[PDB]
RNA sequence: AGGUAGUUGGUGGGGUAACGGCCCACCAAGCCGAAGAUCGGUACGGGCCGUGAGAGCGGGAGCCCGGAGAUGGACACUGAGACA
RNA sequence: UCUGGCACGGCUUUUCCGGAGUGUAAAAAGCUCCGGGAAUAAGGGCUGGGCAAGGCCGGUGGCAGCCGCCGCGGUAAUACCGGCGGCCCGAGUGGUGGCCACUAUUAUUGGGCCUAAAGCGGCCGUAGCCGGGCCCGUAAGUCCCUGGCGAAAUCCCACGGCUCAACCGUGGGGCUCGCUGGGGAUACUGCGGGCCUUGGGACCGGGAGAGGCCGGGGGUACCCCCGGGGUAGGGGUGAAAUCCUAUAAUCCCGGGGGGACCGCCAGUGGCGAAGGCGCCCGGCUGGAACGGGUCCGACGGUGAGCGCGGAAGGCCAGGGGAGCGAACCGGAUUAGAUACCCGGGUAGUCCUGGCUGUAAAGGAUGCGGGCUAGGUGUCGGGCGAGCUUCGAGCUCGCCCGGUGCCGUAGGGAAGCCGUUAA
RNA sequence: GAGCCCGGGCUCCGUGAGGGGGGAGAAGUCGUAACAAGGUAACCGUAGGGGAACCUACGGCUCGAUCACCUCCU
RNA sequence: UGGAGGUGAUUUAAAUGC
């Protein structure tokens, strides 16, 4: 579980991050 | 009876004397007495130091008890014996005692600096000091103006 | 450090109580807890007491006869008029037999049915039932 | 000590304490702002007329299926598309697409949908200003336009 | 979370029914702030009112009491009194 | 149909009609008096559990619907629809919405926080709150009394008025109640002064330890490289392969070089605030225990803000690199394997300087003081003895400080906790 | 000395292609992740990688594993 | 009689069900 969302909430974080970064 | 400061450990059970009138089969006079302690502080010893060989060559278990009364106003003891004479240090010796050792502790981390622990302390010991300053002031040994520091610390050592 | 010394003379003296040794003793003591044991022995709660008073400490030994139930300080010590003595009356006290909140007053220090009596009232101090 | 200060002058924390942590009531802090009364339209109100936009009819939850009544409605100042739940077995019937409909909500403002309709926050009761609970009995009065 | 430039104060003066940076000339650099100022939201205020064993919580409706307004916004006369 | 109902017999007669004044200072309100005069407006909700306060028949068949929740309808439904019966309340009764209560679910009264939500990873001290004893001054808080005052209304109580009450009148009380003036008390608190050692701090001497830093120094094993000796493998697995070795591996002997680390010791052990800490020797240095309170004389606690220390991983710059090893490259496994298993392998792991600041950073248990059966083991310090190798070396007991386990009273939901408190 | 206007800046209301997630529907598909040692114990912070559940490294923790082997404790 | 560590560990036993 946590390892799940914690990498899940970082992909979603940077991906997100990264199109606002863009 | 313990305070665990900077500790968890219970401090020492060391207890008064419950005698509040003194020993009589100990014998010395207001003016022999007085001539002890000026004795011993012209040796360079200090005021625990003297009560302390005070105690244990000539058996007098504090001061207060066998000289009060000669003057009640309060109770006649060691630097109170000096004060009246001008022997006193300005700084009380609790204050001295503590910035005397502080001044050590920096020389060797000049030296030596990667010391955790070392370090450590010396917070340890400047915020006792602080405390001591700062009730001082109120009470007044130190003048208001005063503020503590590294360098107004190895002023009043030198 | 301490602080609220008469509350720590109570609290022992009621834990005390309540495993049915036979006298006290409280290490650190005073006027408060002497007065107050005072206006308490008068009253009856308690038997009698010594204080020895040490270089160091007053000291107090007290004899248990059995009586107390519950007699504890006040925390924040709050000022009571006379007329909200009734309100402070119904919810510390066990009934209106009882009557020793103990208050500080003008008159000097008494109970709760010693100062409605004389008529006259202050910042509470403990209480005792 | 069991949390609070105690003593004289300490009040204005014990003050603040209380205010602090009274925004956790969810209620509370959602009414002292006012965000029941800015969200689910009506602008807070008891009820709301709305015109007709159409007739549709949605499934039932999860051990369930049926098919409720539901309107579209468009409340009328509000401006805003509201979807609802009608009451009564016929019903849809006695309702014709653009007549005025008066909504309001069912079951606690909360959200709280009824524990069958998924949605459904609002309740109607008229059809050209005479209602549904008159027109499931046949005497009392009939629809018209 | 820092704000403040008639801005805080001083001297002298104007204007006003009258005190007052109200206004103004000169001089000073204060004044306010974590005991929460400033800014933003919201809101007439009080007597009361609802509820609750109490403590409390919510509320400003008739009515009474005080203030504000009169299509938005500014402006004077006339009168003891209005900026009506 | 005995809760009640119906026939029938008798009684009285709310509305409704008509009259008298009223009132109007004109009506209406048509009240109020009198004549006439009828048993003549009752409904809405619910009835499965909750709430029960109230159950059958017929239809219908997880449909249509009911529904505030928990559910109920999938072919004998008391829960739906209709009827029939019954319960509630009654000119009301019910639906939606809002507020308060219930909700000690906002904790003052009157909540928690080991494992249910929730202790900051630990410390420091600023602002704040909170403070040992003993004497004297003031009387600021505080209590007492008087006095100025907080409009009327509403509220509560009495009496009186209207047929009754609502409502009003009179008299008594309370009222946000946040103000003020004067007198009086001095326990408490504030403030001021004085005085004292129980807290704190401080000193001297004995003492243990993986506390820190620095310098010094030895050995193990792994690897590597060189010489010799020695041949047909070895490596690897559940089987295997890739891979090591034929200019010779593994292996053995001798020689040399490199980096990491310090088994047993080692303990239910010690030290540290915490992260954490372990070859030996010396220098520098932090803390700590105890005996004696020998000195200071409340100097205290806690601590928002603030400041500081903080494993591993990561990052930065420089230096280093044996073994190990994310990523990565092969083999196997397997239905497939982005794996477990095996053979290589970079970053990193080490050193120096800096940054970063996270955790099941646990004892999931903030800190300080006081109080509340005990037992036992253990570490260090003290003490009275016996033993002695004459050293507290081996033991008994009381005491002090720490570190475990068991358990009385109590607490807890229970597990458990229980003088190292939960 | 108002309203009024003009040029620019800042903010807010009505409304818009497109875009994010939630509580769901549970008859398609992939896998077996956890819950039994879940068939490689599990979680944990950090880092990389994989379609996914997830795997691996390093450090921690037991809320950790089942005998066995060794060590202590009323 | 009941509790805490240190390390052997065992692959011969295969995904899913409204």
């Amino acid at each position: 579980m946590r390892w799940k969302w914690i990498k899940k909430r970082i992909r979603r974080l940077k991906r997100q991050r990264k199109k606002e970064r863009g | 009876m313990a305070r665990m400061h900077a500790r968890k450990r219970g401090k020492s059970g060391s207890k008064r004397p419950p005698r509040t009138a003194p020993p009589i089969w100990v014998e010395y006079t207001v003016e022999e007495i007085e001539n002890l302690v000026v004795k011993l502080r012209k040796e360079g010893y200090s005021t625990a130091m003297i009560g302390t060989i005070l105690r244990d060559q000539y058996g007098i278990p504090s001061v207060k008890l066998f000289k009060d009364p000669d003057n009640p106003n309060r109770n006649l003891t060691i630097t109170r014996i000096l004060e009246k004479h001008g022997l006193a240090p300005e700084i009380p010796e609790d204050l001295m005692f503590l910035i005397r050792r502080a001044v050590n502790l920096r020389k060797h981390l000049e030296q030596h600096p990667k010391d955790l622990h070392s370090m450590r302390g010396l917070q340890l010991i400047e915020s006792k000091i602080r405390r001591l300053v700062k009730y001082y002031k109120r009470k007044g040994k130190l003048p208001k103006n005063w503020r503590y520091d590294p360098e107004t610390a190895k002023l009043l050592v030198r | 450090t301490l602080l609220d010394p008469l509350a720590n003379a109570l609290s022992h003296i009621t834990n005390s109580e309540r495993v049915g040794k036979r006298e006290v003793y409280i290490k650190p003591a005073s006027k408060l807890i002497g007065e107050v044991l005072r206006v308490m022995q008068k009253y009856g709660y308690i038997g009698e007491f010594e204080f020895i008073d040490d270089g160091r400490a007053g000291v107090y030994r007290v004899q248990l006869l059995g009586r107390i139930n519950k007699a504890g300080a006040i925390k924040p010590r709050f000022p009571v008029k006379v007329s909200e003595f009734e309100k402070w009356e119904k919810r510390f006290l066990p009934a209106f037999e009882f009557g020793i909140l103990i208050v500080s007053t003008s008159q000097g220090v008494m109970s709760h049915k010693e100062a409605i009596e004389k008529g006259i009232g202050g910042r509470l101090i403990a209480y005792v039932y | 000590g069991k949390k609070a200060p105690n003593g004289e002058f300490a009040g204005r924390k014990l003050k603040l304490k209380r205010k602090k942590f009274r925004w956790s009531d969810i209620r509370y802090k959602r009414r002292v702002l006012r965000l029941k009364e800015k969200s689910d339209p009506l602008e807070g109100a008891p009820q709301a007329r709305g015109i007709v936009l159409e007739k549709i009819a949605v499934e039932a939850k999860q051990p369930n299926s049926g098919m409720r009544k539901a309107v579209r409605v468009q409340l009328i100042k509000n401006g805003k598309v509201v979807t609802a739940f009608c009451p009564g077995d016929g019903a849809i019937k006695f309702i014709d697409e653009h007549d005025e409909v008066i909504i309001e909500g069912i079951g606690g403002p909360k959200g709280g949908s009824m524990g069958d309709i998924p949605g459904i926050r609002y309740k109607v009761v008229k059809v050209n200003r005479v209602s549904l609970k008159e027109l499931v009995k046949g005497r009392k009065e009939k629809p018209r336009r």
